[PDB]
């Protein structure tokens, strides 16, 4: 909030408009807010960054037993 | 534009050839090709 | 033919369906000394009666998991018949009397190969011909 | 064949865009070929039809998704 | 059978005991929480610093205060 | 309609038949045995392929076996 | 009545038609029983 | 010309007594592979993903068409 | 009280309040697919008729041509004429490929249709009812403007 | 790891020798083996006894191109 | 007990809905049909090669009407660079008009669609210049693919099926089909780049009314 | 310089006969 | 080759790849006036139903009032009316003066509808037919500048 009393949101209403679609969640949410992840080498949200890939292992390695 | 037309030649033609083969005789289809899979032997 | 009363089951939704009516159903038979109350293969809980019990199953797979439950109620006397929609009753379970675990005389080696399993020829000697590799007449 | 038309490709659109430092710098770990190719080549993708609009790759953006759906229901 | 079932919730309890000895201990020994209930604004909550080896010190980011 | 052969390998432990949910083998007497039995398979037509006879049989490479063929409405387990 | 209303959005709204989907612009889906426990838990205070 | 029932039994190479074709016997090959309409077909199919790869791998380095350099899509 | 299926406790039903009530049975038994003493040309047309009616209705408020009034009302039309030239093909269809030998059993209830004559009789039932009924609504629709005013007096 | 963990300089990066060598083997002269058609004093690029490679000097001009896809810099 | 499927009465008699599945992936296994023989069995595999050949010679011959026809080969042979080809054209009677306009594109009065598959320029470069050398080259794919239909009907003729003598000449074969469908077929396009292809990348236009005249070489067939 | 209206038309007729020799081979092949 | 019909020489017709092909017999005898197992009403509705259909063709085309576009389809329609009256007048007048004591011969195919009772049900198919076909193609024309839009996108 800032010194008028107007919120700017952290994405700025973007369900109503976006989330009725799945490729607005593909785009406007999975896509759009893991640009903090994907960018987090050489900083301090650095295990995040290869928690989110070794995450992604371990789904595909669970395909082998399923 | 607002409408589907065609610059080529015969454009009448998918006028009525996407309304036939994609919505109107498959139904015609499935029922003959329904009509000898389950049709009986004596 | 068959007879009995039924046990006091307040009905089901597993039990007989069109093909019951139609193609065919089996019935089991047992006589038990007691007022007991066993489990249905058609999913709940029933109290067989004192007299000839009847209970009309829709498969065969259903009568034999019945007649491994009375088993264990020590009651090992049930027939199991198959009833046609014509009212051709056959008597099918056990069918010389005897049961098929204890061996009797006069049954016949059906469906059995005098060979070693490991020995069946090559599905390349029955190509072409009516023959599966498992029926194979040499040895 | 995920893995030499993935290569094939990244390899090819870093000397198409010019950018050949990209590819030979951030294809020997796993980041980069999650970072610079999965997600940087998918911004013009997705954004085939927006709410604001919608573009001549509308029909691919539709078919990139039609096959998460029968991938899924595999 | 329930004498089994009794005596196995003790070990239990005496394991999330161990566990909540920890949260305690992280924010007794390795916490900013004297920085933080200064400035609950400006200073971020951390526990569980990181050893200074194979280079996985960058993730002791600044958490404000230093 | 499967169909259930039995090879000479038979040991006569009556183990396949207690193991059938349907009824299909029997014991009948024989000689290459010390029980004096093997069975057989008359009630084929009732063989619902479950293979619940070949995970009971003893004899290593077992002694029966169930192939799984053209399947009906009672090899089938349809009670609709 | 849940996933195929989001195919439907999809396709509407590659198809460029925007006023033909299950939006607040287009055809309004609104929860009729759940704005109006939010009208409930204010009013009574 | 040549036989090629005579190439699979063929055991004389020049007054020695090989087994085959390099040394290998190949005898009865001729009829395995005659008969069996799945060993011509697996022979056919190797011998065409072979030549499907090697389309991929040289019309991309070494492209025949006019102008398909330059038709980054294509 | 929930009785077992006609006092059969081995019949695969139960003899419940919704099924076996007295209300739900004479609503259900009097319903055209069941009612007693009915042609089956009679039974098709009126079960027909009652779904041209209905069928018009979600394509002239929420279809594709709502925005107009003229050309809304040929949309849902259009609908359920198609809805029901391929259902009505689906029981010709139906008819012709299931009464080959087993006429839906020759040996009961809740599908009393089984003769072939008595489904080729049915089928002209449902063509000529659901599309009766989906022009009695196409009338309705688009003489809606001419319909409010005599429901509401302004005809004088 | 060692990209997360801020050093990229300790990245095991294996040089693929073998596949430089090939295109050094061709005629690419970026990496500097310098032998067997990448020397032009050699007996292949000359072909001593005939000195009928009429195909090379086109071939020469199409692989040190840097603007083709024949024999990409590895 | 149905009719369906005719070449397994195993399956014919099943009571389920797993006989419908089971006769579409086992209906091109000829080897396991009930009732074939080993010298009726080849003549199934070569007159269901006939009828798969002309399935590729009808999608050529639409791939080919449909550029002569929707596309724009006389646009694209002129800038061969800086426009799009087209493939087809669209009819999805369902599209906004947000869609008609974002799909008008390369130069197209109507929607139409980019294509990606490369046959413009293989046209371009083994020498055909006009929508009207695509037009009776597609004519021809259908007439091509009519003789290869007839000839498999043909070869199901008992007066011309073959015998299992003829379907086991493995070197008769092997003769033919490197001398002739890999040697002659190779001779004849190295006939059609030398006559029709290089000309016309040089700018003189060889047809079939102009071939036989003027010769390829100047010091040409001698 | 695109194709007239008669030559979709002539190609239209042209194939019918692999339309109907189709059929020819699609039920001496014993469907 | 062409042998004698069913085997008999001595019948007045010819075993013919056009009278007794497997396809051209399977079209035929497949047509709703052989098709097997319908009965004769679900036989007329669809004979008339593919006749009332296109016989409003030639004339709102190059009939009397195809200058103008509404009274054309009004012209269409009134001549389908009056063929399919005219029609279906003449064979209730057919089945009231041919079933008097000879039905068709009482002793045959090609004309499978013998009876009088399988012909005035016949009469009451080709009327609901070839009226709901000739009003489906009087609604199709009338309405054809909306569906000229709707079959080109141009609803949106
Ligand atoms: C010269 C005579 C001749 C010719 C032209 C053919 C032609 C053909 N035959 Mg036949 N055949 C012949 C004689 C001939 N045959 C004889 C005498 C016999 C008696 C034994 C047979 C027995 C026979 C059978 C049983 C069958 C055929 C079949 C075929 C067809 C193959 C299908 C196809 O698309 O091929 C391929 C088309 C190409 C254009 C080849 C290009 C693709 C290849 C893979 C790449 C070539 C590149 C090269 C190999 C690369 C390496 C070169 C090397 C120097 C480095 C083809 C049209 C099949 C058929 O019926 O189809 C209808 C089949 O079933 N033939
Ligand atoms: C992320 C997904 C994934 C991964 C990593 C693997 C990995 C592997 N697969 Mg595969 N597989 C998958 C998905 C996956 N699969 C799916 C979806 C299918 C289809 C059903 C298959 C089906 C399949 C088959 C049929 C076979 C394999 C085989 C193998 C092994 C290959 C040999 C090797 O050493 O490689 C690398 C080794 C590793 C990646 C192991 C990781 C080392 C760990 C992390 C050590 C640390 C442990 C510690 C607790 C942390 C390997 C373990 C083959 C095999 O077993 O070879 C003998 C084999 O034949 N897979
Ligand atoms: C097999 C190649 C092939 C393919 C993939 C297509 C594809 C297409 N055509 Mg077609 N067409 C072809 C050959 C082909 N065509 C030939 C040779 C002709 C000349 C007669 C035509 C004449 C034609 C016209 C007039 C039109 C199309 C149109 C279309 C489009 C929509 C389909 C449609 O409604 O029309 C129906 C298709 C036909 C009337 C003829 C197709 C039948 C061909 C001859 C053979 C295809 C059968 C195939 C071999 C079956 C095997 C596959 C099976 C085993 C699964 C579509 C992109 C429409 C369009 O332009 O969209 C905007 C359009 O109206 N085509
Ligand atoms: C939930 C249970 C739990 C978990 C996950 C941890 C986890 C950790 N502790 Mg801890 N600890 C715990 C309970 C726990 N502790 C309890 C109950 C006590 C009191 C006895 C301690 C007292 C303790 C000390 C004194 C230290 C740790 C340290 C550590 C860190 C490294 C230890 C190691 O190398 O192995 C690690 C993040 C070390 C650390 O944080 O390094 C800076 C360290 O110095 N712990
Ligand atoms: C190279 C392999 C490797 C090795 C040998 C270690 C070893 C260690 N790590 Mg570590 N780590 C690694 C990779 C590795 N890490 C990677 C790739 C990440 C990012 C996901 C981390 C993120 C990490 C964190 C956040 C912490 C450790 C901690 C530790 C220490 C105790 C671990 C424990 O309690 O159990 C231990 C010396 C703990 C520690 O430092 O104790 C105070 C701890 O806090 N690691
Ligand atoms: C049968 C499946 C089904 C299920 C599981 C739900 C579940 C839900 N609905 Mg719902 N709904 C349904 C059918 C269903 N609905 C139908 C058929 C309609 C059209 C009449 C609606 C119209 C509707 C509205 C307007 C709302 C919901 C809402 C909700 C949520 C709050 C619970 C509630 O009581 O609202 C009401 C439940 C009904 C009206 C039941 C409908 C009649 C059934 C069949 C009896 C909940 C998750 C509310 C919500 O939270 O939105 C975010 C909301 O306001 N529904
Ligand atoms: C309800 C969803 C839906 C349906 C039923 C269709 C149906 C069709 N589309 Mg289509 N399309 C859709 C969504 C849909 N589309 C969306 C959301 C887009 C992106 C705007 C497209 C873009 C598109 C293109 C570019 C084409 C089609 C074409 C076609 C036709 C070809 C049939 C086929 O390929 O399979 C068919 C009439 C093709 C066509 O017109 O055939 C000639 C054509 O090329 N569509
Ligand atoms: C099988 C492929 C093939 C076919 C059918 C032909 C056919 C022909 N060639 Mg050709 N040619 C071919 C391959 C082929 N050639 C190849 C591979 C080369 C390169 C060496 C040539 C180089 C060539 C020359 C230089 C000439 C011909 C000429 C001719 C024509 C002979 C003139 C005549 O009236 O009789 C004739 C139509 C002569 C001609 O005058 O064309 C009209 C002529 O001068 N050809
Ligand atoms: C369950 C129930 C319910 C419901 C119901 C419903 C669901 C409804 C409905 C309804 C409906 C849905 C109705 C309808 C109808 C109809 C009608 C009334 C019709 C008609 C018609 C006509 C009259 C036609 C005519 C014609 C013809 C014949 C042809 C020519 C033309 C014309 C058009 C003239 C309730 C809860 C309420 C209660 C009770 C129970
Ligand atoms: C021989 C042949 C041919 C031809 C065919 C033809 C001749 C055609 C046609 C056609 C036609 C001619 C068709 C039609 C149709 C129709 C329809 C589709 C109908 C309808 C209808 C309806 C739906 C109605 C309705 C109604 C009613 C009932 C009443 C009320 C009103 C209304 C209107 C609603 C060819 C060569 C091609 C091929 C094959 C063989
Ligand atoms: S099959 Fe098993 S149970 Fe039967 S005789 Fe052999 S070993 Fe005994
Ligand atoms: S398949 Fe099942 S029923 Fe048949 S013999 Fe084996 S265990 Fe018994
Ligand atoms: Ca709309
Ligand atoms: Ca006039």
């Amino acid at each position: 909030v800032g010194a008028d009393g107007v919120v700017t949101h952290i994405t700025g209403g973007n369900f109503a408009t976006s989330s009725i679609t799945n490729n607005g969640w593909l785009r406007d949410f999975l896509w759009a807010q893991s640009t903090q992840v994907i960018t987090s080498y050489n900083t301090s949200l650095s295990a995040y960054g290869l928690m989110f890939l070794g995450g992604h292992f371990i789904f595909g390695f669970s395909l082998m037993f399923l | 534009m607002t409408q589907l037309t065609g610059d080529y030649a015969a454009s009448w033609l998918p006028w009525i050839m996407i309304p036939l083969v994609f919505y109107i005789l498959p139904f015609p289809v499935f029922a003959i090709l329904f009509l000898w899979i389950q049709k009986e032997a004596s | 033919t068959l007879s009995g009363q039924t046990p006091i089951f307040g009905g089901s939704t597993g039990g007989l369906l069109k093909k019951a009516e139609v193609e065919e159903k089996y019935a089991i038979t047992w006589t038990s000394p007691k007022e007991q109350v066993f489990e249905m293969p058609t999913g709940g809980a029933a109290i067989m009666r004192q007299g000839q019990n009847l209970l009309y199953l829709a498969r065969k797979e259903q009568c034999i998991a019945l007649g491994g439950q009375l088993r264990k109620f020590k009651i090992t006397d049930y027939k199991i018949y198959r009833i046609y929609p014509n009212g051709e009753t056959v008597y099918i379970h056990p069918a010389d009397g005897v049961f098929p675990e204890k061996v009797n005389q006069g049954r016949e080696k059906v469906r059995y190969n005098d060979r070693r399993i490991g020995q069946n020829p090559s599905p390349s000697k029955v190509k072409f011909s009516g023959i599966a590799t498992y029926d194979a007449p040499n040895s | 064949l995920g893995w030499v038309t993935f290569y094939w490709h990244w390899k090819h659109l870093s000397i198409w865009q010019g950018n050949v430092a990209q590819f030979n710098e951030s294809s020997t770990y796993l980041m980069g070929w999650f970072r610079d190719y999965l997600w940087a080549n998918s911004a013009q993708l997705i954004n085939g039809y927006n709410p604001y609009g919608t573009n001549n790759l509308a029909v691919w953006a539709w078919m990139f998704l039609f096959g998460h759906l029968a991938w899924a229901v595999s | 059978i329930s004498r089994k079932i009794f005596a196995a919730h003790f070990g239990h309890l005496a394991v999330v005991f161990i566990w909540l000895s920890g949260m305690y201990f992280h924010g007794a020994r390795f916490s900013n929480f004297e920085a933080w209930m200064a400035n609950p604004t400006g200073i971020k909550p951390s526990a569980q610093v990181v050893w200074p080896i194979f280079g996985q010190e960058i993730l002791n980011g600044d958490m404000g205060g230093g | 309609s499967h169909t259930v052969k039995i090879y000479d390998t038979c040991i006569g432990c009556t183990q396949c038949v207690r193991a059938c949910p349907t009824d299909v083998l029997e014991m009948v007497p024989w000689d290459g045995c010390r029980a004096g039995q093997i069975a057989s398979s008359p009630r084929t037509e009732d063989c619902v392929g479950c293979k619940r006879c070949e995970t009971a049989c003893p004899t290593d490479f077992l002694s029966i076996r169930v192939y799984l063929g053209a399947e009906t409405t009672r090899s089938m387990g349809l009670a609709y | 009545h849940s996933f195929a209303m989001y195919c439907h959005n999809d396709t509407m709204r590659a198809f460029g038609r925007p006023q033909d989907m299950f939006s607040d612009t287009g055809i309004q889906l609104q929860p009729v029983f759940a704005q109006w426990l939010q009208h409930i838990h204010t009013m009574t205070i | 010309g040549h036989s090629i029932k005579e190439m699979m039994d063929s055991k004389t190479f020049f007054g020695r007594k090989v087994e085959g074709p390099f040394n290998l016997p190949h005898q009865g090959l001729y009829e395995t592979v005659n008969n069996s309409l799945h060993f011509q077909l697996s022979l056919a199919l190797a011998c065409l993903g072979v030549a499907s790869s090697l389309t991929a791998q040289h019309m991309y380095s070494m492209p025949p068409y006019a102008f398909i350099a330059k038709d980054f899509t294509t | 009280i929930i009785k077992p299926f006609k006092g059969d406790p081995c019949l695969g039903n139960l003899s419940t309040p919704i099924n076996d009530s007295p209300l739900a049975k004479a609503f259900i038994n009097n319903l055209p697919a069941y009612r007693k003493g009915l042609t089956p040309f009679m039974r098709g047309l009126e079960i027909g008729m009652a779904h041209g009616y209905f069928l018009v209705g979600p394509e002239v408020v929420i279809g594709p041509l709502r925005e107009s009034a003229h050309g809304a009302n040929l949309s849902g039309l259009i609908t359920a004429i198609y809805i029901a030239v391929s259902a009505c093909l689906g029981i010709s269809i139906f008819a012709i490929t299931t009464f080959q030998g087993n006429p839906k059993g020759s040996y009961d209830s809740l599908r009393p249709l089984r003769t072939r004559e008595e489904w080729s009789q049915l089928n002209g039932g449902i063509f000529l009812g659901a599309m009766g009924g989906a022009i009695f609504a196409y009338l309705l629709l688009e003489n809606f403007d001419a319909l409010d005013a005599i429901l509401r007096g302004a005809v004088n | 790891v060692e990209v997360a963990f801020g050093a990229a300089d300790k990245q095991i990066l294996i040089e693929p020798v073998f596949a430089q060598f090939i295109q050094s083997a061709n005629g690419k002269i970026l990496y500097g083996f310098h032998t067997l058609l990448s020397n032009p004093d050699s007996i292949a690029f000359t072909a001593w006894p005939n000195h009928a490679n009429v195909w090379l000097p086109g071939w020469l001009d199409a692989i040190n191109n840097g603007t083709n896809s024949l024999f990409l810099t590895i | 007990a149905t009719k369906f499927p005719k070449f397994s009465q195993d399956l014919a008699n099943d009571p389920t809905t797993r006989r419908i599945f089971y006769a579409i992936a086992t209906a091109h296994d000829f080897e396991s049909h009930d009732g074939m023989t080993e010298e009726n069995l080849y003549q199934r595999i070569f007159a269901s090669h006939f009828g798969h050949l002309a399935i590729i010679f009808l999608w050529a011959s639409g791939i080919l009407f449909h550029v002569a026809w929707q596309g724009n080969f006389e646009v694209w042979i002129k800038d061969p660079v800086h426009v799009r080809p087209i493939a087809h054209a669209i009819w999805d009677a369902q599209f906004g008009p947000g869609a008609i306009k974002a799909f008008t594109q390369a130069g197209a009065r109507n929607p139409v669609d980019i294509c990606y598959s490369g046959v413009y320029h293989w046209w371009y470069t083994i020498g055909l210049r006009t929508n009207t050398e695509l037009y009776v080259g597609a004519l021809f794919l259908i007439l091509l693919a009519a003789v290869f239909l007839f000839a498999g009907w043909l070869h199901l003729q008992p007066r011309y099926r073959p015998n299992l003598g003829w379907f086991k000449n493995s070197e008769a074969r092997l003769n033919h089909h490197l001398a002739g469908l890999f040697g002659v077929s190779s001779l004849a396009w190295a006939g059609h780049l030398v006559h029709v292809a290089i000309p016309e990348s040089r700018g003189q236009h060889v047809g079939w009314d102009n071939f036989l005249s003027t010769p390829p070489h100047p010091a040409g067939l001698w | 310089m695109s194709i007239s209206d008669t030559q979709v038309y002539i190609a239209l007729v042209v194939a019918l006969v692999p339309g109907f020799l189709a059929w020819r081979l699609a039920t001496e092949l014993y469907k």
